[PDB]
């Protein structure tokens, strides 16, 4: 995901300007829907989540605009536990505990039902391997093991009119750990990481660690007070892209895992380069396409030396040559993914990881992806030159090989028709002949997952788009019909509909729409009005 | 008339006054209303409009009965969400809630249950899977957002090298993680960078031992 702010001694209004956009996967329809919402409390505009009242996330009260990141707080731990009782007991301390035991069952469209057995101990569930056996994993997750009260947030929220008082409001948020990053008509900007987020040793984060020696355990909730946030900073910028939030000598462990700080090390570039910041220049950060990889990437190559091979010494100088921008019109960009896929399928096969998912412990719905780890490590690893994975093959070997196999896989395409998505709606593979109806009308884009315009893909699968910005917005704190958003298909979920797929047209283009808050201009643009009467 | 009606004028139990839903040159509803749970209510109802088969399809899985639409592709998904108790900890949210969250949800889901009773033609999926709608109760909104969130984040990396520990070592498994760049840009304080700390093979091993033993 994407977000910035950016305070108004920097802007080119002299008030705040918050931008940015959050990344899923592509599943249809789109998670977030455009909403304005008013009444005598407040009146409100921003991302909803069909099924959920209120704007979790994204949204503006004409005082206060807030949007968010994914923190990647630590906020899930598995638990290896020692059975006993044929399964009916659990280890902790030295004192083996009942576990509870129960059976429940799903039916199954065109088979028979599942039956199953759900098993929890002290810590949570058992969601892998069979506690018969002896061991099993369980997950204590702040998403289900206390009481939530996030959604009283979302009655709070809306009546805030500061930055401060809308962390206030935000007290209790549990269910998912953001990087909540808000502008006001004051002039404030703020980033709170809101998270519920357990006491507990950094060691947890790195494996499933043993239930029953107390190590491990929780102990207390980190609080409110002490969770990481920073108001109206020196610098005048503020920017989070899953980025790691904090140093790791923070005195509470907060995280192990994120994202690499490619995104946002070009977001923060670009914008202490433009102290001027102007609304405008929101669209032209989101479709940032440089790769953070060529430097690497050309010097290896570079040193690797020319090729016997005919079709992978021609592959070798163009990537050696590419201005390493993953452009929509860029054929060479199909190339540099074609030999990255190529390359991390080889070092996942000959190191044998392809294979670590046999496990009975990788049983947890939806599985891991080898290819789609080991992706993120490969650069790493290269750039460190640690060949400590690749059974006795130093990375001149693997390069070379993928250099190879990869010039038998370039098909020409440029990036953006190479990498445009299938919009696969959920019910396309059952009804086939429907595909054509049901999958909204999809243009070509560039990106991948490492730059700002993060359209990234399944390596394992191929090179076509399969998660990027559901949305991008900008949001002009104080001219609020200046502000600007867009969806990746429309507003409607209905294939038949006019905006079903409309929005993807500026979306393709990385361009935005109007977020209309005014009554007066929403009545003069109304294409549709509906009254919606007591009884 | 494979969609529903976005125009003229539709009842709803339980309004106090009338809404105004404008819908403008893209689609988006504006949606104007005098009390809260009036608001909270034309949300419900608006969002099913426009929405109706994503909130079933994704209450669904959030209740592990996507299978019963997605058959066995979704089983495993559907087993999952079962073990880790949606329901039950949706419902015990719910109870806990101060007033104003309980109205929220209550008007909220009136509002859905209102467009299910309205007479509107059945999204095309509906028609597809020859299936009829179910009726709302207001926890499961928080299954619905819980169902969005779900297992975001850390859970995965620590499964991913559960896994490769007996494939490619600890000393190798421990380094399975996505890169730094070489050094982490913080997002606090702006501006400000650091190295991330490598794991502790010496702290972690009584962990990889005991899972190397369960594993193998
Ligand atoms: N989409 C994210 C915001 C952060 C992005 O997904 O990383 C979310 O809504 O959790």
């Amino acid at each position: 995901s994407n977000n910035w702010a950016v305070a108004p001694g920097r802007t080119a209004t002299g008030r705040p300007i918050l931008a940015g956009d959050p990344h899923r996967v592509f599943e249809i329809p789109g998670f977030y829907a455009q909403h304005h919402l008013a009444c005598d409390r407040f009146d409100m505009i921003g991302l909803t989540v069909p099924g959920v009242p209120g704007f979790p996330h994204f949204a503006h009260n004409g005082k206060v605009a807030y949007c968010v990141t994914h923190a990647f707080m630590d906020i899930h731990d598995l638990y290896l536990e020692q059975f006993a009782g044929e399964g009916r007991t659990a280890r902790f301390g030295n004192d083996f505990e009942p576990v509870a035991w129960s059976r429940d069952r799903i039916a199954v469209r065109g088979g028979a039902d599942r039956e199953f057995d759900i098993v929890e101990t002290r810590h949570g569930p058992v969601i892998a391997g069979d506690p018969r056996d002896g061991a099993a994993l369980t997950l204590r997750s702040v998403q289900f093991a206390e009481t939530d009260l996030s959604f009283d947030c979302l009655t709070r929220m809306p009546g805030a009119s500061t930055v401060a008082q809308l962390y206030d409001a935000t007290r209790g948020w549990g269910l998912i750990d953001h990087n909540l990053v808000a502008g006001d008509v004051a002039g404030s900007i703020g980033h709170l990481v809101r998270a519920r987020v357990p006491s507990r040793p950094r060691e947890n984060g790195w494996l499933p660690v043993p239930g029953w020696s107390g190590e491990h355990e929780w102990r207390g909730w980190i609080p409110h007070e002490a969770m990481p946030r920073v108001i109206d900073p020196p610098g005048g910028i503020i920017v989070t892209a899953n980025n790691r939030v904090v140093a790791d000598d923070h005195p509470d462990y907060l995280c192990t895992d994120c994202h690499p700080p490619y995104r946002a090390e070009r977001i923060m570039k670009r914008l202490v380069a433009n102290p001027a910041f102007a609304v405008d220049d929101a669209a032209a950060i989101h479709a940032d396409t440089l790769s953070p990889h060529v430097g690497l990437l050309r010097r290896r190559l570079e040193a690797l030396g020319a090729r016997d091979d005919s079709a992978a010494e021609g592959l070798r100088q163009m990537l050696v040559a590419w201005d390493g921008r993953m452009d929509a019109a860029s054929e060479v960009a199909s190339a540099y993914n074609a030999f990255r896929r190529a390359l991390t399928r080889l070092v996942t096969d000959r190191s044998g990881l392809e294979q670590a998912i046999s496990h009975p412990f990788a049983a947890v719905a939806p599985g891991v992806s080898p290819q789609g780890q080991v992706w993120w490590a490969v650069p790493t690893l290269l750039r460190d030159d640690d060949a400590g994975m690749l059974k006795g093959w130093s990375w001149d070997q693997a390069l070379s090989e993928a250099l190879s196999v990869a010039s038998q896989n370039l098909t020409g395409r440029s990036w953006g028709e190479e990498h445009r998505p299938r919009f696969t709606h959920p019910l396309a593979t059952q009804f086939p002949a429907w595909a054509g109806l049901l999958n909204p009308a999809s243009r070509p884009i560039g990106g991948d997952g490492d730059t700002v315009l993060a359209n990234g893909l399944v390596p394992s699968a191929g090179p076509q788009a399969t998660y990027g910005a559901l949305s991008r917005y900008v949001f002009d704190v104080g001219n609020w019909d200046n502000s600007r958003w867009v969806v990746f298909h429309g507003a409607s979920g209905h294939p038949a509909s006019a905006h079903y797929a409309d929005q993807n047209a500026p979306w393709s283009d990385c361009a935005m729409v109007p977020m209309l808050y005014s009554w007066d201009r929403i009545a003069a643009e109304a294409v549709t009005s509906q009254e919606l009467v007591p009884a | 008339a494979a969609l529903p009606p976005l125009s003229g004028s539709l009842p709803i139990p339980g309004l106090s006054a009338s809404v105004r839903v404008r819908r403008d040159a893209w689609g988006i509803p504006h949606i104007k209303a005098s009390g809260e749970a009036d608001a909270y209510r034309a949300l419900g109802f608006v969002h099913s409009q426009d929405r109706l088969f994503q909130m079933e399809l994704t209450r669904r899985k959030a209740l592990g009965r996507a299978a019963e639409w997605l058959g066995a592709e979704a089983a495993e998904a559907d087993i999952l969400v079962r073990r880790l108790g949606m329901e039950k900890v949706c419902r015990r949210d719910f109870e806990a809630l101060g007033v104003e969250a309980k109205d929220m949800l209550r008007a909220y889901v009136a509002g859905v249950n209102a467009f299910l009773a309205s007479g509107a033609p059945l999204p095309v999926e509906y028609g597809l899977l020859g299936a009829e709608p179910e009726p709302w109760e207001p926890w499961h909104s928080i299954a619905v957002m819980r169902r969005l969130g779900l297992l975001m984040g850390s859970v995965w990396f620590k499964l991913w090298r559960m896994l490769a520990l007996p494939v490619v070592g600890a000393a190798n498994a421990l380094k399975l993680r996505y890169d730094d760049g070489g050094r982490d840009l913080l997002c606090i304080p702006p501006g400000a960078e650091a190295d991330r700390l490598e794991a502790d093979l010496a702290t972690l091993r009584p962990a990889v031992d005991a899972l190397l033993k369960a594993m193998g």
